[PDB]
């Protein structure tokens, strides 16, 4: 609905992804259909992102959430930088913090078991603040982003 | 710097993305 911007459920986004990437599904009937879809498509962006950006992510030792945090802040802020917001850019901010989790699990100083949910956190503030706007305006995750990338 | 490395490849997957649904 015109309601899924609101921070809520993006941070239920961001979070049920994180689960999927660290494979702890939480107990139920099951993610939204929002984030079935989302978890496919942010998936394989995910790996082809891995991918190309191998050597590069290898020199980057993910040792805390505050790193994470900034790292994250400022690609967000390069990608973005040209004013444009379309569904494949909000895509690779879901496949980007799951980079960031996987980083985070080799290379953690001091782990805690509430980190998915910090990273989670601070990925739906920008992507409310940033995008929420735009998406809205495109029908919002029910009748804009699963409508385009559902299966036919 | 590095992060301008990181940002070109998310915006390159992102057009690809946009452009692979058809």
């Amino acid at each position: 609905g015109m309601t899924d911007c609101e921070f809520g459920y993006i941070y239920r986004l961001a979070q049920d992804y994180l689960q999927c990437v660290l494979q702890i599904p939480q107990p139920g009937s099951g993610p939204s259909k929002t984030s079935r879809v989302l978890q496919n498509v942010a998936f394989s962006v995910q790996k082809e992102v891995e991918k190309n950006l191998k050597s590069c992510l290898d020199n980057v030792n993910v040792v805390s959430v505050d790193t994470a945090r900034t790292l994250f802040n400022q690609v967000m802020e390069k990608e973005f930088e040209d004013g444009i917001i379309n569904w494949g850019r909000i895509v690779t901010i879901f496949a980007f913090e799951g980079i960031l989790i996987k980083k985070l699990l080799r290379q953690q100083i001091a782990p805690d078991v509430d980190t998915y949910k910090e990273i989670s956190y601070f990925v739906a503030e920008f992507i409310m603040n940033n995008t929420g706007e735009w998406i809205r305006q495109n029908g919002g995750w029910e009748n804009g982003f699963v409508k385009k990338f559902e299966p036919k | 710097s590095y992060v301008d490395k990181i940002a070109d490849v998310m915006r390159e997957v992102a057009e690809k993305i946009n452009s692979d649904l058809t």
